[PDB]
């Protein structure tokens, strides 16, 4: 297998080059670079050149090959949808940039609060490995996302509500937090989604 | 990016940087105060109130603790400073007004999710409260809940609930179903249980614990409803309200 | 002598399938290693079934036969059976002869099947450690700062309690702790003899420590070096080492190392305990500048092995001594792992001398291959002191140069107590002379005069106790 | 001696 | 029983909802459209019913073991309990594990007297989840669309 | 009375084998 | 259905190239080579120093074995249906299939629907 793959890539890469190169002259250099797809095509052929001169780390090589999955969809199979989805995808993602920004700000704010509020209070003396723990900001973000996704958000509540204190009175004013995150975050999340739909798919589909 | 370094720690241990970030918090608390007072001299509204409270709490907390050497809360307010990122930059401040101005219609829906929760919590404490405290508690010897780990409300040989087998015996005790936080005992635990319950995050589990404690004939009606009238019905309204608003905007 | 010669001639080979090794595993009822079925004829002296035809091999449950290391150690340790037997015919009263290899496998003669969970490891036994290094003056530094709370604290408490089992009565130990302030954990405040009782206090005090505060390596190390320069109390006047039990940090404390040991007479061994993400750079720096080693203990499984590997570092000067380091040493009386009563064990380390004639290897030749051992039962010694020609009130007794009785009418084949038993072979039977019988003032000077290797007679009146512990006679 | 209790 | 005649009191609170025009109208409107969702409701009950009889007949005698997921509280032995299990799956509550519990090899119950638990399981539960999700999106969309006048009006 | 033998502080010792000098 | 299907194909053909051979491990954490993992080890139940358990060492590939396009393929279904050795990274990969999936499962469908409104 390994022999074969290498042998193929070696020639297959030469193939795409000559083709793109010849297509350059016939087409108007400018308009050729103009079409987004053609431009991306050129970019990834350059990726092949780069990887070849590199071979002149394994991870980096693999990443460059992951980049070469362009041709994979170059055929634009079922473009009827493929094209629209990718075009729409660009349009959609572009459309909700600022909303995505607000979502991220909210998440960061909460994660910092998480680490300040519950950070350090999760040592329940159990070798038990808690995936959700406001030990640090990276994990803090993770805990918040899991709560938002509700994977084990109620469970994460207990951690705090059983951390600061037992299931008593002042030990539950920690929960008033794990909710404000599951309503507000999810609210913003839904707002951001819908936009994609009602506000694009239609504009696009019509 | 300063509040995202301070690693929060067990007990009071600290690295050089942490203390050294508490050091720069004493620069962020001389800049924010000179800014505040210099701007006060000008005027002496809304968003700026966030600035004022953040500063007040701030300098305060510190100086307070200045000689004290339990901020936590007192210093868990500075995570509100990134709100000035929204406040200053007007690029997403308009997105925030759009978000806020879209939630105005669906306040009737927040006045009804609350009603369903209250009615359910009240109904619930009335029927199932205080019945979840038993648990197969032994092996005819002397110790604690044996039931493997999962202890699940058990019922004496007269209540049609779970009946305990082997050489186990049901007897009062077990703080709760789950550390006591998933019980209709008391009202607050009740409202909260109903809420965790309508979010479709372990509704079956509360139901099973309840089914174990009081028998299986009538516990279920109350949950199926809570879900159908609580999530599917309530879920639709938000979508309906939100979508209608988008269309206005689309228009 | 026959162990260094055979090992040097051994050729390191990595293929074992085509040429299998033949040996008897002790704990049994496999390609690359053939197994022997012995006859196991019953014989006296020993209290079990033994075979005089070959030597048995014990491999710990954690170690794995088949490893290139284990399998390589099972060939060059096969000419030992010829000298194991040759010792036996010359002296038929010979008891267990054992070679405790540094790999972990012990080959003993005669072959006898191993005695619930087998936790025996030849590298932790008292007879192995006393021959593997000189006496030490270890001081244990425990980091009880805030960041070590949680799982890493229970790993530290077990680790300290597990290395204190590697000290005999000839070594002096003390345990300190620093949490931005350095203090002892017990009522000692200086180095103690590390006997059965003193170690119990340190183990009990270590189990009661709590993790809270700010780490400070300068105050912790100043206390560590100050306690090693007492010279007012009895000490070993030997290997001065420091064990630092922390997780990670960013402090090098190079000023402390430049102030207290410029000539580097104090070895510093640093242990990184627990699973964390703190910097281990400075922890490795102290272990390299100071003549030490760096170890990592991430779980309970790694506690056992990592706490006896500091002895191969201490054995480096012993190897370079040469023939001057080959002196037979005898341990305290203890109970044999293979039940034989109260026995003492002779010891002799064996060196790696491959390429000695070429004179330039000096790569792994600084470590010892293993420690030899031969056991002498107290019954053999008691046969050399006839008693029935005396009155039933007279007897012989001999003591260590520590006060511990080698033989005594009161010394019983039972481990000594250290406190009240509570419910919620490993330790030597170290009974002092002043505790074997009643204590008088004249009998103290008699005890001291016997430690100094003098010869004198003394007649006086004393208080004796009857065979039953109810009466007193003069 | 007979074990105690804790 | 006595308890039923007690809950009553609480209900009264609802009458406090028959107040604000804002809340009154919304509910009334959607309620006044929860009848024009017939074809996307008979369809759903039909689904539950069919899948249930089918299920109760193949994945039925799988013996009940409290340690597993086909316990006495989520079995497949009486139309009612099977509809409850299907409602769980629909409500997206760990449907997965229920599915694994229905693969071949499970011992047949004592009354049934491991030849039990046909492999069809995957097809069943996955098919069910899919069909259910659809029919349900159809429901929501139906309702809102039908009521898309109130949902958007220049008051 | 302690042992009269003592083996430490040899100049020829390798000194270069720590546990982190390699990794 | 087909759109999602093909995506899950390409996305995972990415995984193979990037995570192949980085999940294999041994029961004994100490051992780090397949060869090393041969024999028995000791495990302390719930970290009980007084509870030694002689388990057997074994070299096993972890769940979601991207050993071949196929397994990745089904795992991708599995997400729909170690701790940080290399997990954190895989984590994010197991968040995108999602985004993309929904992103278009919705796009094509809800937009598809509207004709119902017409
Ligand atoms: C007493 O000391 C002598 C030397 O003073 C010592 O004999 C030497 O031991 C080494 C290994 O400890 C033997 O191994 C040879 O060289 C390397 C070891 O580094 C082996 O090849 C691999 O090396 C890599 C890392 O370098 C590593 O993977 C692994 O260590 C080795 N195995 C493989 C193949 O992966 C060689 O296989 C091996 N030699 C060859 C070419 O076969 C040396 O042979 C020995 N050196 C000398 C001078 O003989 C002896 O073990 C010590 N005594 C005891 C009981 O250990
Ligand atoms: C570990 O490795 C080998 C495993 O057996 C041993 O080496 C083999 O030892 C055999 C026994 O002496 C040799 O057989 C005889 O060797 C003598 C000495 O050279 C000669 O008489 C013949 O070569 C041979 N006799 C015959 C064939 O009738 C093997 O030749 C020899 N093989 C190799 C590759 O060395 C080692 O001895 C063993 N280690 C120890 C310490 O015994
Ligand atoms: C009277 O007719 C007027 C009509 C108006 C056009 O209606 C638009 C309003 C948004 C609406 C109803 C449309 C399509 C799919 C609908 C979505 C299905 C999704 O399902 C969900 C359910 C929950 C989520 C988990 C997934 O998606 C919703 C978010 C999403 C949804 C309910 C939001 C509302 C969407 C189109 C035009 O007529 C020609
Ligand atoms: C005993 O230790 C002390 C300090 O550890 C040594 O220092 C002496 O301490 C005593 C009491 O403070 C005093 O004699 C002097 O202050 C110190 N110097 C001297 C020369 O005594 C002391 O030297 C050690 N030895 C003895 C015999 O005391
Ligand atoms: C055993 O008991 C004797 C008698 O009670 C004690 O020895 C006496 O101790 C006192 C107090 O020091 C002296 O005044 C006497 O002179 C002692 N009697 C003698 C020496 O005959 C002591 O408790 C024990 N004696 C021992 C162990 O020799
Ligand atoms: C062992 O010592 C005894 C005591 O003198 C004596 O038989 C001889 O010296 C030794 N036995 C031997 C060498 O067989
Ligand atoms: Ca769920
Ligand atoms: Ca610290």
């Amino acid at each position: 297998l390994t022999e074969v793959q290498d042998t193929a890539n070696k020639a297959l890469l030469a193939l795409f080059t000559a083709e793109m190169l010849l297509k350059m002259y016939s087409l108007g250099l400018q308009a050729y670079f103009v079409s987004l797809f053609n431009r991306f095509d050129c970019f990834v052929v350059c990726g092949g050149i780069l990887e070849t001169i590199l071979v002149e780390s394994p991870l980096g090589i693999s990443v460059l090959r992951c980049v070469r999955l362009l041709r994979i969809f170059k055929i634009t199979r079922y473009w009827n949808s493929l094209s629209n989805l990718v075009a729409s995808l660009l349009n959609s993602v572009r459309s909700i940039a600022s909303l995505l920004l607000l979502l991220f700000l909210f998440i960061i704010i909460f994660s910092l609060l998480g680490m300040q509020l519950f950070g350090g209070k999760f040592n329940f003396d159990e070798m038990q490995t808690r995936r959700s723990t406001f030990d640090n900001f990276p994990q803090s973000l993770l805990t918040v996302f899991q709560i938002l996704t509700g994977e084990d958000w109620n469970s994460v509540m207990y951690d705090g509500i059983m951390a600061y204190g037992g299931p008593s009175f002042p030990g539950m004013l920690v929960c008033i937090y794990f909710i404000i995150l599951f309503i507000c975050g999810n609210y913003i999340l839904l707002n951001v989604f819908l936009a994609i739909a009602v506000d694009n798919l239609a504009d696009a589909e019509s | 990016v300063a509040l995202a370094i301070y690693i929060p720690f067990p007990e009071d241990d600290s690295n050089a940087t942490n203390s050294n970030l508490e050091r720069v918090e004493y620069l962020f608390l001389i800049i924010f105060t000179v800014e505040a007072f210099l701007k006060v001299i000008a005027y002496g509204n809304g968003w700026n109130l966030l600035d004022f409270i953040i500063v007040v709490v701030g300098l305060f907390s510190a100086i307070l603790e200045q000689a004290t050497k339990d901020v936590k809360a007192l210093r868990a307010f500075r995570v509100l400073r990134p709100l000035r990122l929204v406040s200053g930059v007007p690029s997403l401040q308009v997105v925030l007004n759009s978000i806020i101005k879209a939630m105005v219609p669906l306040l009737h829906i927040a006045l009804l999710v609350l009603f369903v929760i209250i009615i359910y919590a009240i109904i619930g404490l009335e029927l199932f409260m205080g019945k979840m405290h038993k648990t197969c508690y032994n092996q005819e010897g002397i110790a604690d809940v044996p039931a493997e780990d999962d202890p699940s409300p058990c019922a004496l040989e007269t209540g049609h609930g779970r009946q305990c087998q082997n050489g186990t015996v049901c007897k009062p005790g077990w703080d709760g179903p789950k550390h006591g936080i998933t019980n209709f005992d008391n009202f607050a635990f009740a409202m909260l249980t109903v809420f965790q319950c309508i979010t479709m995050e372990g509704w079956t589990d509360v139901l099973y614990w309840v089914n174990d404690a009081v028998g299986r004939d009538w516990p279920w009606i109350y949950f199926v409803t809570l879900i159908i009238i609580g999530s599917f019905f309530v879920l639709n309204l938000v979508l309906g309200v939100l979508s209608g608003e988008f269309s206005k905007e689309r228009e | 002598l026959e162990a260094e010669k055979v090992q040097a001639a051994h050729q390191w080979r990595e293929d074992f399938a085509s040429n299998e090794v033949v040996y008897y595993n002790a704990k049994d009822d496999e390609p690359g290693s053939q197994r022997i079925k012995p006859v196991f004829i019953e014989d006296a002296n020993f209290g079990r079934q033994i075979s005089y035809q070959h030597a048995a091999v014990h491999i710990p449950t954690d170690i794995y036969e088949g490893s290139t290391i284990v399998l390589n150690e099972l060939n060059w340790t096969s000419a030992l059976d010829e000298v194991f037997k040759k010792n036996r015919e010359e002296d038929p009263s010979l008891l267990w002869q054992v070679f405790g290899s540094a790999t972990g496998l012990a080959r003993y003669y005669p072959a006898s099947p191993w005695v619930k969970i087998d936790l025996y490891d030849v590298r932790r036994r008292p007879w192995y450690i006393q021959g593997a290094a000189s006496p030490k003056d270890m001081l244990i530094l425990v980091d009880v700062s805030g960041s070590v709370s949680g799982l890493t604290l229970k790993l530290i408490r077990t680790s300290v309690s597990e290395m204190l089992e590697t000290l005999s009565d000839d070594d002096f130990v003390n345990v300190a702790s620093f949490n931005s302030n350095a203090q002892d954990v017990s009522c000692f405040q200086h180095l103690v003899q590390a006997n059965v009782r003193n170690k119990k206090v340190l183990k009990d005090a270590v189990n009661n420590i709590t993790a809270k505060g700010i780490t400070d390596y300068k105050k912790g190390f100043s206390f560590a070096f100050e306690q090693l320069l007492n010279y007012n109390v009895s000490r070993a006047n030997c290997n001065k080492i420091i064990m630092l039990f922390t997780d990670g940090g960013e402090e090098r404390a190079q000023e402390i190392f430049n102030k207290y040991n410029k000539d580097k007479k104090v070895r510093v061994f640093t242990f990184s305990v627990g699973q964390h993400n703190y910097d281990r750079g400075p922890i490795q720096w102290m272990a390299c500048e100071n003549k030490g080693y760096y170890y990592e203990i991430p779980s309970i499984g790694a506690i056992r092995i990592n706490t006896q590997e500091y002895l191969d570092v201490l054995g480096r000067p012993m190897v370079l001594a040469g023939d001057k380091a080959k002196q037979v040493q005898w341990t305290n009386v203890y109970l044999d792992a293979l039940e034989l009563g109260l026995v003492i064990t002779g010891t002799l380390p064996v060196f790696n001398i491959t390429g000695q004639f070429e004179n330039k290897t000096n790569l792994k030749n600084q470590l010892i291959l293993g420690v030899m051992g031969v056991d002498v039962s107290l019954e053999d010694i008691k046969r050399l002191t006839p008693r029935f020609t005396l009155c039933p009130n007279g007897y012989y007794f001999a003591i260590d140069p520590n006060g511990y009785v080698l033989l005594h009418p009161n010394l019983q084949p039972k481990p000594i107590g250290v406190g009240i038993p509570t419910i919620n072979s490993q330790e030597p039977v170290t009974l002092d002379f002043l505790d074997a019988e009643l204590e008088n003032d004249i009998k103290v000077e008699i005890r001291n005069k016997m430690i100094d290797g003098e010869s004198g007679e003394k007649t006086f009146r004393t208080l004796v106790k009857s065979q039953d512990e109810r009466y007193i006679d003069k | 001696c007979e074990p105690g209790a804790a | 029983s006595i308890t039923f005649f007690r809950l009553f009191r609480v209900m009264r609170l609802v009458k406090l909802l028959s107040r604000g025009e804002g809340i009154r109208t919304l509910l009334w409107t959607f309620i006044k459209s929860f009848q024009a969702l017939p074809y996307v409701a008979l369809l759903i009950v039909m689904l539950f019913f069919i899948y249930a009889v089918i299920g109760m007949q193949v994945f039925g005698k799988i013996a009940l073991n409290d340690t597993t997921e086909i316990n006495r509280n989520n079995n497949f032995q009486t139309f009612p309990q099977a509809v409850l299990l299907l409602f769980r799956c629909a409500t997206g509550e760990a449907w997965q594990d229920i599915m694994l519990a229905c693969m071949p090899g499970k011992k047949c119950a004592p009354e049934s007297e491991t030849p039990c638990g046909s492999s069809f399981a995957v097809f069943y539960f996955i098919s069910f989840y899919m069909l259910c999700a659809f029919l349900i999106i159809n429901l929501f969309v139906a309702v809102i669309m039908d009521n898309f006048d109130y949902l958007t009006r220049d008051w | 009375k302690g042992p009269d033998v003592c083996f430490d502080n040899n100049v020829l010792e390798d000194y270069t084998d720590c546990g982190g000098v390699s990794g | 259905v087909i759109v999602t299907t093909l995506l899950q194909f390409m996305f995972a053909c990415i995984g193979v190239q990037l995570f192949k051979g980085k999940l294999y491990t041994c029961s004994d954490s100490s051992k780090q080579t397949e060869a090393e993992c041969k024999g028995n080890y000791i495990t302390y139940k719930d970290g009980e120093v007084d509870h030694p358990i002689i388990q057997p060492r074994s070299w096993e590939n972890s769940k979601f074995d991207f050993d071949n396009v196929l397994a990745a393929m089904m795992a991708l279904f599995t997400v729909s249906t170690p701790i940080y050795n290399y997990r954190v990274e895989i984590s994010i990969f197991f968040i995108i299939y999602i985004i993309i999936i929904a992103f278009f499962m919705m796009n094509i469908f809800v937009g598809f629907v509207i004709v119902t409104f017409q």
